[PDB]
């Protein structure tokens, strides 16, 4: 997901 | 001698990196003249990302909602607009370190340097290629949004990539500096995945020329294949078809080494069919495809920048 | 995610690069404050290189024999001295782009960025390691002398390498910024060769931790080893001994991954004995030894 | 040999 802290990026999707 | 994955000197780009904050979201921006460029999702909360109407969301923002920091100095935002998936923030101060620059949308197979940044601060530099499936095999942590990819010719920086996202396989996707994504990706929280990738044949051939230039010739064989016969074998190993245009592009390296492009194709064919048999090429046990013919010539000839 | 051979941003060093000419010899120099640093062989002709007495050769030079160019501006040399194998040229202008800096002599196994230059102009940046045999696997053409290697911590540039020469095998040798060669090499035209090299064990372990951090576990196993037993196997594959200091250094990566250092050693041991069997680790078909534990922590964390 | 053009550097030694 997005590489901007609280926008929900999760390694592996 | 020696042949290394080599990046462009990053100084010209370092002087352009800033931090952009909107509400609770912070990422990197690129400050050129009196404009700061950054991924438009800076204006979003997690809720917004499910189905963002960016036009609607941006209209709800004022200039003062954007905090832009260069070093330890706050730049005054005096305008804002959106261009595709990038936000442009007009600031009241032109960046005095602005290099000569252009924005260019690259083709798959082209390489570029990435200056990875966090909180507007440059962290590292590495060399990447735009993969045939329009992703890049980068190295990016959360916070890296707005880091850019670039090439340099003499004194001119050609910006070609702004980082936006990571895909489930750990590869990366982003836009040109006018905010158009490479590939079919979108800046919305919805299921997305990298397509099947292929190997960049012309680049492998270029790297084999690099190997010869550096004295590594064990893989050479002079049973000159045809383009058609080669592409039959390429298809089988998930290599991109080689065109006459690619052959032309390999011209200078061919002339420098005196090895016909179709002879190098014969060598690659054999390598694909038999493997490397415990041997290495330029210290690598795998065929490398992230050097372009241009990269090879630049590194082997000592081209410099102003 | 992702894992790349990664260099420090080179801007702080680019602002220090100059061209130094004496007679017919031109190479790169490093301009910090009011001093320019460069390989002392700048003062030599090919005749001189056979058996140079640099003290004798330098005494025959004046300040005005040295032409220093920054961009397209000539800096005035107002003093000169030799320190080991580096020449120091005092110039009448302090470099306004001088970063915070120090000079440090590194140990084998430590990595650094190289800014390759020609005629005082940056060509490219890449990452390398000081090999156990005190060479580096660089990329340098004739003219690259005086290019430097460095690390950056916050805003401070630690310069650790100045480039002098290439050996028959195509690897590279040079000095620290005080002109002391790494290894037994000398700045004289005489037969020299790289010694047999070894693999930097602590770094391979670090890179295996990088692999785990990035989600790959295929090479792990249920076994442990002792340091002694591990080093017995290491010796056999031409790996450097792993010390308790190395084990301590790997502490943070161990804690982060929950894999005991000696457990990762058991995995490496198995990898050495059985090979990778056509599998890859972080896109590599060989065990990589040019990432330090610090490099891994810097790139994988933050 | 030495990476400074008149000083006799020869690839391979």
């Amino acid at each position: 997901x997005f590489h901007x802290l609280n926008l929900g990026y999760r390694p592996g999707c | 001698s020696g042949f290394r994955k080599m990046a462009f000197p990053s100084g010209k780009v370092e002087g352009c990196m800033v931090q952009v904050t909107c509400g609770t979201t912070t990422l990197n921006g690129l400050w050129l003249d009196d404009v700061v460029y950054c991924p438009r999702h800076v204006i979003c909360t997690s809720e917004d990302m499910l189905n963002p109407n960016y036009e609607d969301l941006l209209i709800r923002k004022s200039n003062h909602n954007f905090l832009v920091q260069a070093g330890n100095v706050q730049l005054r935002v005096i305008g804002h607009s959106m261009q595709n998936c990038v936000l442009k923030l007009k600031v009241d101060t032109a960046n005095p370190k602005t290099p000569k620059y252009k924005f260019v949308r690259i083709q798959p197979g082209q390489t570029f340097s990435v200056l990875a940044c966090y909180n507007g601060s440059p962290s590292g530099v590495y060399q990447c290629a735009m993969r045939p499936n329009f992703t890049i095999k980068g190295s990016f942590l959360n916070g890296s949004c707005g880091s850019v990819g670039f090439n340099i010719d003499y004194d001119c920086v050609s910006f070609c990539y702004m980082h936006h996202m990571e895909l489930p396989t750990g590869v990366h996707a982003g836009t040109d500096l006018e905010g158009n994504f490479y590939g079919p990706f979108v800046d919305r929280q919805t299921a997305q995945a990298a397509g099947t990738d292929t190997t960049i044949t012309v680049n492998v051939l270029a790297w084999l020329y690099a190997a010869v230039i550096n004295g590594d010739r064990w893989f050479l064989n002079r049973f000159t294949t045809t383009l058609n016969d080669f592409n039959l074998v390429a298809m089988k190993y998930n290599y991109e078809p080689l065109t006459q245009d690619h052959v032309d592009i390999l011209g200078p390296l061919s002339a420098q080494t005196g090895i016909a492009v179709l002879d190098m194709c014969a060598s690659l064919k054999e390598l694909l069919q038999n493997g490397m048999n415990g041997r290495t090429i330029l210290g690598s046990a795998l065929l490398e495809d992230e050097f372009t013919p241009f990269d090879v010539v630049r590194q082997c000839s000592g081209v410099t920048f102003q």
